[PDB]
């Protein structure tokens, strides 16, 4: 699974 | 098991998001988007995450999102196929959930922010993406504002009152006012520290 | 420092010394991730002057070793391998610490020998030929070693089987760390109050 | 002139 930075992504990709 | 680097980065966490807030409130979106920078940073590290830091990070998307939102050459969403609007109608959705808030509550929110959606397409004379956004998220209310839209895409009509008159700046300090009233005030600690040390 | 000022230097010196504290635990994955905070804080209202530059020469110069074994990545402008931009770095950290040439030249040594043994591995023989032409009357044993290692493409010769790229990076953290004060920071200190 | 994140970049460009 993926963590905070991917689930809660703030910014663009 | 332990909080010693997670209770500085909560700290450091909670005081950028103020920030954040402030510099939106402010209509400073280039120290918004410096400070998204830093907080989507810390993201990776040790925070202890419960629910009041999972509630402030979806506020935060949520706003992330908005102020990327005239631009529709970014995305958010790993289906890269989103507006960012879209996205923020999604973040929107589990601001709903993690602050459970009322069907009521949320509806008028998150009709600004479909109407942005749509707006911002037809702006960009995006009229596909538009036709498409007004599709799956306004398909009974706001009914002679859907029609409006339906009218102004089919005639490609940039010229309506409709968007004319719609203003991004009055859209998003809208969205951040909403947003805020589900928040506590409190300043943060790292602020009162610096505060007392001067 | 004003007030938004005050908290992002707390901020930049708590990520810091973590940084180190990762780095002198091999924990390099940690040290990347803190890296990358501190690079995001940047744009920020620091009140930089020159203890904030020093930290961050020293946060430059640890950041291009970590990755020196990615010759893929580059740290400059235009072409420079990460261990060349951290003999550049050394160089800065040598004016803004004000230190001797006899304090810096041992590791400045233990760089430009890593420079040149990291293209060597990764069969980079001109760019490994460059570096030791740039940048090597004392070291004359290990750059004759060097230059017929190149010339031979030689890269059974133990002065590249022996090399330890962890051992290296561990010694630059040692004498990068011997020039900074080893105050706990602020933040840390609050933390362990608050706990 | 480039401020900070350029002139003391960390990270990799």
């Amino acid at each position: 699974s993926r963590g905070l930075e991917v689930s809660h992504r703030l910014a663009p990709w | 098991e332990a909080r010693l680097e997670e209770a500085v980065n909560r700290w450091v966490l909670k005081f950028y998001f103020h920030e954040a807030l402030r510099a939106f409130r402010g209509s400073r979106y280039g120290d918004f988007r410096q400070i998204r920078d830093i907080m989507q940073a810390l993201l990776v590290r040790p925070l202890g995450k419960e629910h009041t830091v999972s509630r402030l990070l979806r506020v935060m998307q949520c706003l992330s999102r908005i102020e990327e939102g005239e631009n529709l050459d970014c995305s958010f969403d790993m289906e890269a196929e989103l507006t960012p609007l879209e996205s923020a109608i999604n973040v929107l959705e589990m601001i709903k959930t993690e602050f459970t808030l009322t069907e009521a509550v949320v509806e008028s929110s998150r009709k600004l922010v479909k109407e942005a959606a749509v707006i911002i397409c037809i702006k960009n004379k995006e009229f596909e993406k538009a036709s498409k956004i007004l599709k799956k998220h306004m398909s009974p209310t706001t009914q002679k504002l859907r029609n409006d839209l339906l009218n102004i895409i089919r005639e490609k009509n940039l010229a309506h009152p409709v968007i004319q008159n719609f203003s991004y700046e009055t859209f998003q300090q809208k969205m951040l006012r909403f947003l805020e009233s589900h928040l506590d005030d409190a300043e943060p600690y790292l602020l009162t520290m610096a505060k007392k040390a001067l």
